[PDB]
């Protein structure tokens, strides 16, 4: 018939952190369920209506259906100031290749209007390559775009167990491609790893190592919008480091140019950690099931493509990435009767000047 | 994970 969900968390990337959905599996004899879904936390106001029939045909290719409105304002984030207010819809077609695997193809429409932009440097090259001439000056600034996309995305997952897992990997790839007509023209993919390889015949040692990659361009002229970038910092990247700090920094014009700590993500990002998961000091081995410690090595790097330090020859070169940065710690959860506790304290032993080093990290609940 | 407060089905 339907069902309700409510989930809150707290965490040092997002801060409060609110989850809420109601859904009715046959809404006035539709055959299709439709559902209202939102999210808000320090950054983001997210909210949607949804429609997805679960076996559009008897194969089991699923047709889902989105509407949605969203609100990221990028200081709550740790970047450089600027307001996205967006919405649109997308259509999705969902084919589970096999148990392990499934794959989804979509077509989408987003408009977005940016706000409250500080003039710099990277934001401002590609508003130039947009064909806005905005004023080096003013803090005042608006820019409004509507585009078209193709999305695809992979999903594999030969997990033993969903929480705390001790064998197995899970891939996941998406991408998305601006259609003709639309007013931005770029490509750009992520790809998502992990992999659990057991050590010991009972699994209470275990080597995980995971990577995530970002990559977006443009095609004929237009760069990638700032608002797709990619970051890296944080308890879900690089831990030992404040979320989004890694890559660029804000190079602002005066209201000559003033370098800054303030990270503005890139259109390239790769980050690698090593992980060896074991058993908790001072607890039974029974419960491994339910509280996890491990000690990890995290390392990543963002940088964009387009920074031509020719120009900019006094600041740092943006486009290198070789500026690997590099942490290590200890990290302990425990799925508790309020949900996942994740406690962390990494030390970055290699940052670059910008970089922000947030040692303990803390999650728990829905983030 | 989600849902933590009330994962709730009628």
């Amino acid at each position: 018939t339907g069902s309700f969900n409510f989930g809150i968390g707290y965490g040092t990337e997002s801060g409060v952190s609110f989850q809420a959905g109601v859904q009715q599996d046959n809404w006035l004899g539709t055959g299709y369920a439709v559902g209202i879904n939102g999210t808000k936390n320090d950054y983001q106001t997210y909210a949607e209506l949804s429609v997805t029939n679960p076996y559009f045909t008897v194969d089991g290719v699923s047709l889902g259906g989105r509407l949605f409105y969203n609100d990221f304002q990028a200081d709550d984030a740790d970047l450089s100031d600027y307001t996205n207010k967006s919405y649109g819809t997308d259509v999705t077609l969902g084919f589970p290749i096999n148990e392990y695997n499934s794959l989804r193809a979509g077509l989408g429409y987003v408009h977005n209007s940016l706000s409250n932009m500080q003039p710099q440097v990277a934001m401002w090259r590609y508003l130039y390559s947009m064909g806005e001439h905005p004023s080096t000056s003013d803090q005042d600034n608006s820019f409004k775009t509507d585009d078209f996309t193709f999305n695809y995305g992979w999903t594999y997952n030969k997990l033993d167990r969903g929480y705390f897992p001790t064998d197995g990997s899970r891939v996941n790839l998406t991408g998305k491609v601006t259609i003709p007509g639309s007013d931005n023209e770029y490509y750009k993919v992520t790809l998502d790893t992990a992999t659990y390889v057991p050590i010991d015949d009972d699994h209470k040692w275990v080597v995980l190592g995971r990577t995530r990659w970002g990559y977006g361009d443009g095609l004929g002229g237009k760069e990638m919008p700032f608002y797709e970038n990619f970051y890296a910092g944080g308890s879900s990247t690089v831990r030992g480091f404040q979320s989004n700090t890694i890559g660029p920094k804000a190079v602002y014009f005066p209201h000559d140019l003033s370098k800054s700590d303030d990270a503005v993500g890139g259109n390239a990002m790769a980050v690698a950690s090593l992980e060896f998961i074991t058993p908790t000091p001072f607890i039974s081995d029974k419960y491994a099931n339910s509280v996890r410690t491990s000690f990890f090595w995290d390392m990543g790097t963002v940088w964009d493509t387009n920074w031509d330090s020719s120009q900019y020859s006094g600041y740092p070169d943006y486009s290198d990435p070789s500026n690997i940065r590099m942490s290590a710690g200890i990290a302990l959860q425990w799925m508790s009767p309020l949900g996942p506790l994740v406690f962390s304290y990494a030390q970055p032993f290699k940052k670059y000047d910008g970089d922000k080093a947030e040692q303990f990290q803390f999650n728990i609940g829905k983030t | 994970w989600n849902s933590n407060v009330h994962s709730y089905r009628f």
